[PDB]
């Protein structure tokens, strides 16, 4: 068979994309949120209440016979017909531990029959509610893929990606969703990923130590592991680049004998 | 000893180094959080300027040299109307703001007019309560020549005025007259930055005078011995609570109701009444503290 | 608008030059005023101000208030005539005849500005 | 000079409402091609891929060197040449878009496709195509398989986009090799992304055809 | 005719070019009658709509405050499905420094919906009454629509500690106010003050 | 290269053109051409060597700004997305005043991003807020002329001006130079970072700095943006990130389409434009392909980049905007102290 | 203006019924639909 | 003063004007005469202002937006909703930004002639909605033409963006149409608070910009190639329908 | 008739908002012609007054 | 202790003024847009206007078609014609 690599690199920047990348390596958790929790802080379902649908279930529906489309097994949010939600996440320049191009690419592989969307200072996966509310707390929220102060799960207004940390060390929040306990030394979210008010204020926990962040972090930054350490990834990155010019001039094996 | 410098940084782990300034025994005078940023004016030690330098250099921090974070002036628009209030005055102690001094608007009564000016003695002393005047005179040779009486007081002066050279027999910086846009030309930038020197001047002067028989505890340090001590600084709304002059201070209380706490003050081994001249102020009844020498 | 400013200061002028400009671009009527003459006597404490409006009472409020914004603090004394040309003498004394005769002055020779 | 409130109709537009000269067989939209083939996966895919690439030989792209490229594009993305499709949807039926990408490496290793070029100091042994065009080829049908596959499990048509950039990203950043039509198809992919999930977006995937200006930079990829 | 004396703000302006006054600043004016509050010291609020209300309340004789408010831009967070865009809030410094005045002007904008959430907000901690300068003409009922307290049209539930005594409309923000717009701040300062 | 010809340069009003759009300006020049010519030769009002004059006037001898856009872009000459990168190169003229092949090559930026990003696709094809951030980040502090002139220094370091010869190798090693330094200044100054909050920003400042150091190595216009697009995309693995999502379309088509031969890829940068139809959509790349093209002649001193004509005419003095310094003009016009044209006061009524 | 009337607001035009009146401060004020007290002299009676 | 010495009017050379009578011009139905220089559009302000507002006009219909609202989106709309995102586009369609201070946004005095109308054949809606940005049928119209004319509308709602004069002065014709979807897609996503990331968005931006816009003038191919919102572009029925005479006029 | 074409363009220029109003063409180019129309569209606010 | 009524100020940045390259002018934001920049306007307003003609094969046109000779007198007797007709003046008719 292919033993799959997943990044170039020596760095620990680069080890943790590799990490984020493989489906078989199990991310450390560092918080319990509960289930009934990131429904809330998600804002799109009322917990303990039924999901809404937007068509019968698969079985209800009639389609033609398709030999290849049969063949891929369909989600359980897609069996039972739910409609499509979303989740929003912004990430600090700062040494947040996950970043929004690694993000969605470990979305897209890691995850079935997703939607992942990429901004600079914005990072969306679109999927099946309840598939969504299941990766969403297994992997998104609870493991070192998140972190309550260089990250937040928001919608709405996202700004404060490329600007400096606050006096607790959490991202610039314009709506303020989630807020700094000193008396529990923990980030408490006061508002859902769109700004309505919660009724109750929900704990996810205390940030991350910034010793941690620069271990777990996937960012190339110059006060932490900067490219020009890892030559590896530039070395790749210009044979792409090569590559892709050597294609698009003519696409044949006597032209890519200089690559 | 105590060098007063503004630091610009951020907030995030800003509580640290104000740690590090409160162990090598620096004092925060003045403290504002805009956004992130936040912008600090502390007198430390002059034997710590370079460990400063090293410690907020680390927090990718900036150290500006401010001349004139030590005294207050008084800024003596001749009104505060359309005319002079809104360009020019502003512009004069923003900028008078940007080197740390601590300025107050003076808009006279009776100040406008050629022959119709006076000057009363109420804001005469009040003007005479502060460190340094300036005056922001108009764009006419012959109108201010006519109206050197205004500028009667037994303090520092500096007038600024429209035309390029005036035959006052006072310290005058020239093109800075009355006008209705905000400073931003070449010229209007120089003759800004030529006042401050001169104010600057002035000051560095009134230390020197100040540094033959200095007093008997620095404004810094009894300022920051009022606020270890009186708890009621802590309430104050005005801007800046207590103003650190060239030689004394100006607490912003009542005098009425705060005189005889703040004259039973003791401050290493001696009571501050017998050691300063604690008075009401003519702004707004406040407190105004004059430090003796060590000669009485 | 054609800016003009007759005084013996040589910083005077371009200071008063600049302060009418701004004040016309302030209530945006530098398009609606063909010329805007100020005489400063400055010896003798009186100023005349002189608009030449292009071909409501809005517009005569609007003028007004430029007036009140390029006139100085001390001159309260103010006395206006108004024939299509508005002319205005501000001084901190009671308005004397000569002002006036000035003023009219003033007034015709911006009727013929063309 | 259209026909805008008539009642007649034909499947090409106006020769002068091209989006560039000889596009007027890239404007079959999506929906149009699967309604044709009756909802039909396998037939949908090679009526769109015969109509794109024979575009590419109207428009004067497979001219050359590139005809031979735009010929094992169509066999093994519309015509399911060797069974490349179908088998990458059976191996990763229970799988992600990143197993689908392993699948086509792993194929294009054990046929001869790609080879090793150099391993550098942190492993990472570095891939280049034997057969360039065959490559492309390749990477094509697994596009089309990773697509199918991740629609399929989520029996929704609004991961087009998303599946088509990072499919080409994870292979790029896996194997050091370039994706399908040399970042092409990626741009496209980002195009199909602005289009069809924004407010600044209009329309959704079914109306896709290669005579817009978001949609025609891919040469029917 | 007396002096008047302000108590300017200890922090410089926005940078060297730019405007003079700074976020979360207040300026005492002595005399506490008037206080002038802005929502941000850009170039929107600063020196165009607020320093000419600011000298015309001089000139009539009565001092003034300028007060700018740290958060002044946005909509408040008990705006129906939470707040977009910035956060407008207030400070209990902010509230204590007007409470002491005798009377508040504040600077409002466009948006009809905006402006009656940031005055609750704004009168949830100030006491004192207020004049509301915006553009657009907002009606002085639809305020008590969400329970504010008004000299003319009164809630059944009121909300709000403080009293909107006067609605002035057509002011723009970062243009030159006419003499119109200052004669009638004066004039209902004037008529609500003494 | 103007050789032994006679050129008349036509300007007519702006008010014309704010009447009316972009198509008016040549037909106007045509009929008052005509005119002229029949009323100072003296000849016939009306005849068939006057249908040749206009028939020259119209298109024989005639050269336009803007190609006209016919079809889907619908839109007529004289139009912002007709202008090719070469033509608006020719049009500032800071390469006549300065020696200074950086500054000719930013003020170029600085133009073609008032025109592209803040005009022709600020208002001619959006709408309401535009892109003023946008544009204004590759002019308003020396971000990007700090990048450049590390660049320029790095490639006269080791390369000169036109040491070497458009290869693979020496794009590759002063664009990942070009980028990891731009990179490194936006990690080591939060300033920088703050002012260039949005990615887009960042990643066009780079791109265009590395884009102009590969000009400045090789002379090549097609190289330059062969590097504008290797740091577009080593800037997406530094910072895991690159711009709003729709930005990275023509980044990702780029490097194939930088050296093609196919005949809807393949153009010389001075002979692309907007109605390219890699960069007929996205924000942040035009105005710094007009810089790059002309950073392809600053290094090698040309006079000129596409057209003698072009440069020659708007070395005019009496223009109204001064296009030796674009910034300048910018701040004066930004600072309420530039009169500008097409204003119609005379036939209005006193406000 | 009495209970059971049909009142308008002259500056909106806002249709209500009033609910009743509550004299406080010594002052006359109308309760309406929408439980908005309002002012008599800003109201008029309409049929 | 300008061309420092370079001429630009010279009636000595060519035709010797004015040999004969140059006679004033009436304008018909009206007792007031004028020079034929005034009647040139570039000298009359008048003719500049009427292809002004015909250019910059663009009627968008929200229907398909309300039904994407109500189903796919699950957001009600109601009346009050409809007067929300009415001062959001109004406040938004010349310059504005809506809560975002740190946007650059037009000054709003240079775009006083922009308003966002609303009018509708359904008129419990139109009597439920405010009239201040509301084209009232019944009131500007005749009885008769009032009920023809919401009998060939229907029970649809419309919405008239009124683009501000600057920008067809600056752009050109063709801007306008992308000027309104662009601020009327902002207005929607703010005032009803819906998210800018997901497909539904996108359906709802082609529901609600793409799917009943009603342009001025349709663009022109060849070698008159133009833009839309081109008075080449507008049909000779559509221009009639712009004039109001049938309104206040029988004959 | 009500319209010709398109009775929402009709309902459209109804509007009394617009500047130029089309209920009397003919009266609104004398206004122009006299000087005494108000135009839109005027960068006065943006421009010098010298 | 938690208050939703302090609010979050936002845009610290962005109330600064924007420096110009090369230049010593500072500059709000709102005034680079280019609807509020006459600068900008102009800018673009000065390139849409511009069309150069190459005046050629008029010449040879009077030449060999109406046989007009073309001297240097002329051609300044023309401009002196075209700098009148090209702003809109009357020159038959
Ligand atoms: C607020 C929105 C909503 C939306 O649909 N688009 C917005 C807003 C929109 C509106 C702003 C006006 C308004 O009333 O909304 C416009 C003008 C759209 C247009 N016509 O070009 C715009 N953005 Ni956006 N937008 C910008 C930017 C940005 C940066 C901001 C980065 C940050 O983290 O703060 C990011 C894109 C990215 O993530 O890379 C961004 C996002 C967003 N942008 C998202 C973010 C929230 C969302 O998830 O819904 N803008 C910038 O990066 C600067 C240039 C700026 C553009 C206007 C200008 O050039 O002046 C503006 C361009
Ligand atoms: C030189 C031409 C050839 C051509 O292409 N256009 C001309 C001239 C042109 C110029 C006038 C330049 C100037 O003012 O000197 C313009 C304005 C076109 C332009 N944009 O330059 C014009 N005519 Ni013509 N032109 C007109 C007319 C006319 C009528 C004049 C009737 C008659 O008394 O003989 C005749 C046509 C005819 O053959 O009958 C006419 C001819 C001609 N017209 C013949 C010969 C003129 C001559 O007297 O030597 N115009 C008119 O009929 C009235 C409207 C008038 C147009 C301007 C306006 O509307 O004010 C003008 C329109
Ligand atoms: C201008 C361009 O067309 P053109 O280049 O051919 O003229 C035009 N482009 C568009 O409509 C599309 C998207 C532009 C919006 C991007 C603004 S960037 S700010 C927020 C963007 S994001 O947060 O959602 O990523 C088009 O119709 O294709």
């Amino acid at each position: 068979a292919y033993t799959p690599q997943f990044y170039p690199g020596a760095t620990k920047v680069a080890e943790n994309r590799r990490n984020h990348l493989n489906p078989n390596y199990e991310l450390e958790k560092l918080r319990e949120i509960p289930d009934e929790d990131v429904v809330k802080i998600m804002g799109h379902r009322q917990p303990g209440e039924d999901y809404k649908t937007v068509h019968p279930p698969l079985e209800e529906m009639d389609f033609v016979e398709d030999y290849a489309r049969d063949l891929v097994e369909p989600l359980n949010g897609a069996k039972e017909g739910h409609r499509v939600r979303y989740i929003q996440f912004a990430d600090s320049m700062y040494f947040a531990p996950a970043q929004p191009y690694d993000r969605s690419r470990s979305y897209m592989s890691r995850l079935r029959g997703v939607d992942a969307g990429t901004l600079s200072g914005r990072q969306v996966v679109e999927c099946r509610e309840s598939d969504l509310e299941e990766f969403s707390k297994n992997i998104l929220m609870d493991t070192e893929l998140f972190d309550p102060a260089t990250s937040g799960m928001r919608g709405a207004t996202v700004h404060g990606h490329s600007l400096r940390l606050d006096e607790n060390g959490m991202m610039f929040d314009a709506l303020q969703r989630c807020v700094f306990d000193e008396k529990t030394g923990h980030v408490m979210y006061v508002k859902d990923q769109v700004g309505k008010p919660l009724d109750a204020p929900v704990d996810v926990g205390e940030p991350i130590p910034e010793a941690k962040l620069r271990e777990i972090t996937t960012i190339y930054r110059n006060d932490g592991v900067a490219m020009r350490a890892d030559p590896d990834v530039i070395e790749v990155v210009k044979r792409i680049h090569r590559a892709r010019t050597l294609g698009g001039y003519i696409p044949t094996n006597e032209t890519f004998k200089g690559l | 000893m105590y060098q007063i410098i503004r630091y610009e940084g951020g907030v995030y782990k800003n509580n640290i180094l104000k740690e590090w300034i409160e162990d090598v025994g620096g004092f925060i005078i003045q403290e504002h959080v805009m956004q992130l940023d936040v912008y600090m004016t502390i007198a430390i030690p002059q034997n710590e300027i370079e460990n400063f330098k090293e410690e907020a250099k680390k927090y990718k921090g900036k150290i500006v040299e401010t001349p004139l974070a030590g005294i207050e002036i008084a800024i003596v628009s001749p009104s505060l109307s359309r005319h002079h209030l809104p360009h020019i005055a502003c512009d004069v102690s923003e900028y008078v703001r940007k080197f740390g001094a601590k300025p107050n608007m003076i808009g006279l009564a009776h100040g406008a007019g050629k022959n119709i000016s006076e000057i009363r003695e109420k804001e005469k002393r009040l003007i005479q309560e502060h460190d340094i005047a300036i005056y922001v005179m108009g764009n006419f040779e012959s109108c201010i020549l006519d109206k050197t009486h205004l500028f009667k007081v037994d303090i520092p002066l500096v007038v600024t005025g429209g035309p390029e050279t005036l035959d006052i027999p006072y310290t005058y910086v020239g093109n800075l007259g009355r006008r209705a846009q905000r400073l931003r030309k070449g010229e209007e930038i120089r003759a800004l930055r030529q006042m401050i020197d001169e104010v600057t001047k002035k000051i560095n002067d009134k230390r020197m005078e100040l540094s033959y028989d200095p007093p008997i505890i620095p404004p810094v340090v009894l300022k920051d011995e009022i606020e270890k001590r009186i708890d009621e600084v802590r309430g104050i709304l005005a801007p800046m609570p207590i103003v650190t002059q060239l030689d004394g201070l100006r607490i912003k209380m009542d005098y009425d109701r705060n005189h005889e706490e703040i004259e039973n003050v003791k401050i290493g081994k001696y009571l501050l009444k017998d050691i300063a001249y604690v008075t009401r102020s003519e702004m707004k009844n406040y407190i105004l503290i004059k430090l003796k020498s060590t000669s009485e | 608008a054609y800016i003009d400013v007759e005084c013996n200061d040589e910083a005077g002028k371009a200071i008063y030059e600049r302060i009418i400009q701004t004040s016309l671009e302030d209530l945006v009527l530098g398009k609606s005023i063909i010329k805007a003459k100020m005489i400063c006597k400055q010896d003798v404490p009186y100023f005349i101000i002189g608009i030449l409006p292009k071909s409501k009472e809005d517009f005569i409020d609007r003028v007004l208030d430029f007036m009140n914004r390029v006139f100085p603090e001390g001159m309260r004394i103010r006395k206006t005539i108004r024939d299509k040309t508005i002319v205005m003498v501000a001084s901190e004394k009671p308005i004397e005849e000569e002002w006036m005769n000035e003023a009219v002055k003033l007034q015709e020779e911006l009727k013929i500005f063309k | 000079m259209d026909y805008a409130g008539g009642n007649i109709a034909s499947l090409l537009g106006a020769p002068s409402m091209m989006e560039g000269l000889g596009y007027a067989l890239r404007n079959i939209p999506v929906n149009h091609a699967v309604a044709t083939t009756k909802k039909n996966m396998m037939n949908a895919i090679a009526f769109s891929s015969v109509m794109e690439q024979t575009a590419t030989f109207e428009m004067g792209d497979a001219v050359g060197s590139f005809e031979r490229q735009h010929l094992l594009g169509l066999a093994y993305q519309g015509l399911n040449a060797d069974n490349l499709v179908i088998d990458f949807i059976k191996a990763n039926a229970k799988g992600t878009v990143g197993s689908v990408v392993e699948t086509v490496i792993d194929r294009a290793i054990a046929d001869g496709v790609i080879v090793v070029d150099k391993t550098m100091s942190s492993g990472f042994n570095m891939y280049k195509p034997a057969d360039v065009n065959k490559w492309n080829a390749y990477a094509a049908a697994g596009l089309v398989a990773a697509v199918a596959v991740s629609c399929g499990a989520a029996r929704a048509a609004q991961n087009v986009a998303s599946v088509i950039l990072y499919f080409n990203d994870i292979l790029e950043y896996e194997t050091g090799l370039p994706g399908v039509d040399y970042g092409r198809s990626m741009g496209t992919a980002v195009g199909f992304s602005f289009f069809s999930h924004s407010i600044y977006g209009g329309g959704g995937p079914g109306i896709f055809n290669g005579n817009h200006v978001v949609t025609r930079h891919s040469k029917g990829f | 005719r007396k002096e008047q004396i302000v108590d300017c703000r200890a922090v410089m302006g926005l940078g060297e070019g730019g405007g003079l006054a700074q976020r979360g600043t207040f300026a005492e004016g002595l005399r506490n009658d008037v206080v002038v509050v802005a929502m941000s010291p850009g170039r929107r609020h600063i020196t165009k709509p607020v320093c000419e209300i600011t000298y015309g309340i001089r000139e009539a004789g009565i001092q003034t405050s300028v007060l700018v408010l740290d958060a002044g831009g946005g909509i408040p967070s008990d705006a129906p499905q939470g707040s977009l865009g910035s956060t407008f809030g207030l400070k209990p410094e902010e509230a204590k420094q007007v409470n002491r005045h005798k009377l508040c002007v504040i600077h409002f904008g466009n948006v009809k919906s905006h402006i009656i959430y940031k005055a609750r907000l704004f009168l949830k901690y100030v006491d004192i009454p207020t004049i509301i300068v915006c553009q657009t003409p907002v009606d002085m009922e639809d305020f008590a629509a969400i329970g504010i307290k008004t000299k003319n049209v009164m809630p059944l539930e009121s909300k709000t500690e403080g009293k909107i005594v006067e609605i002035i409309t057509g002011v723009i923000r970062g243009e030159s106010a006419p003499q119109k717009k200052i004669d009638e701040i004066i004039e209902s300062i004037k008529k609500h003050l003494g | 290269a103007i050789g032994k010809k006679t050129y008349q340069v036509s300007r007519v009003p702006s008010l014309v053109g704010r009447v009316c759009d972009g198509g008016t300006i040549s037909r106007w020049s045509a009929m008052q051409i005509g005119m002229s010519f029949i009323t100072a030769y003296k000849l016939c009002a009306g005849e068939a060597a006057t249908a040749d004059f206009s028939y020259a006037s119209k298109h024989a001898d005639v050269i336009q700004m803007g190609n006209a856009l016919p079809g889907r872009r619908a839109r007529g000459p004289n139009e912002p997305g007709g202008i090719r990168f070469g033509i608006l190169s020719d049009v500032v003229q800071t390469t006549r005043v300065s020696e200074d092949p950086v500054e000719q090559s930013l003020e170029v930026v600085a133009t073609g991003a008032a025109l592209y990003d803040q005009i022709w696709l600020g208002a001619y094809m959006s709408g309401g807020i535009g892109f003023t951030q946008y544009a204004t980040a590759s002019y308003t502090d020396d971000i990007l002329d700090d990048f450049s002139y590390y660049a320029l220094d790095y490639v006269e370091k080791k390369y000169g001006r036109m040491g070497t010869k458009a290869t693979m190798d020496v794009v590759e090693d002063v664009a990942g130079e070009v980028t990891l330094y731009a990179l490194e200044q936006y990690d080591d100054y939060p300033a920088l970072l703050e002012d260039h909050f949005g990615g887009s920003q960042r990643a066009a400042v780079a791109a265009a700095a590395s884009g102009i150091g590969v000009c400045m190595a090789t002379g090549n216009s097609n190289a330059g943006v062969n590097g504008w697009y290797l740091s577009q995309i080593l800037h997406k693995e530094y910072h895991s990130r690159l711009g709003f999502y729709g930005y990275d379309l023509q980044d990702q088509c780029g490097a194939s389409n930088s050296l093609a031969i196919r005949n809807d890829e393949a153009a010389p940068l001075e002979l692309r434009g907007p109605n390219y139809p890699n960069y007929a959509m996205n924000v942040g790349h035009q105005g710094e392909y007009a810089g790059i093209a002309q950073a392809a002649h600053s290094a090698r001193g040309d006079a000129f980049a596409l057209n003698p004509l072009v440069k020659v005419a708007f070395a005019d003095p009496m223009l109204v905007f001064d296009f030796s310094k674009p910034r300048k003009e910018i701040a004066r016009g930004a600072l309420r102290e530039f009169e500008a044209a097409g204003e119609r006061d005379v036939i209005l009524p006193a406000k | 203006i009495e209970i059971g009337s049909y009142v308008r607001y002259i500056n909106t035009g806002t249709h209500g019924t009033v609910k009743a009146i509550e004299p406080k401060n010594d002052e006359e004020w109308v309760l309406l639909e929408n439980d908005i007290y309002y002012r008599p002299e800003l109201l008029e009676l309409v049929e | 003063e300008k061309r420092q010495g370079i001429p630009l009017y010279n009636p000595d050379i060519g035709v010797p004007l004015g040999q004969r009578k140059l006679m004033p011009y009436k304008l018909s139905n009206t007792d007031d005469y004028c020079e034929g220089d005034d009647l040139h559009f570039l000298n009359n302000a008048a003719i500049q202002q009427l292809w002004d507002d015909i250019r910059r006009t663009v009627i968008v219909g929200m229907d398909t937006a309300h039904s994407v609202l109500e189903k796919r989106l699950g957001v009600e709309v109601t009346p009050e909703t409809i007067n929300e995102y009415m001062h959001t586009i109004n406040h938004s369609l010349p310059g504005g930004a809506v809560v975002q201070e740190h946007m650059v946004e037009v000054h709003p005095s240079l775009a006083w002639d922009c308003y966002a109308r609303i009018f509708t054949g359904d008129d419990e809606l139109a009597d439920e909605l405010d009239s201040r940005f509301l084209i009232d049928i019944n009131k500007l119209f005749p009885e008769e033409q009032a009920e023809t004319l919401k009998a060939a509308i229907g029970k649809k709602t419309y919405q008239v963006s009124r683009v501000p004069s600057l920008v067809g002065r600056v752009c050109d014709g063709g801007t306008i149409s992308r000027w309104s979807a662009m601020q009327i897609g902002m207005s929607f996503i703010t005032a009803y608070k819906l998210c800018a990331g997901e497909a539904a968005t996108a359906d709802f931006s082609y529901a609600s910009k793409h799917a009943d816009v009603i342009q001025m003038g349709n663009a022109l191919p060849g070698r008159r190639a133009r833009g839309p919102n081109e008075p080449g572009g507008i049909r000779f029925g559509i221009l009639s329908d712009v004039v109001q005479t049938t309104r206040v006029s029988e004959d």
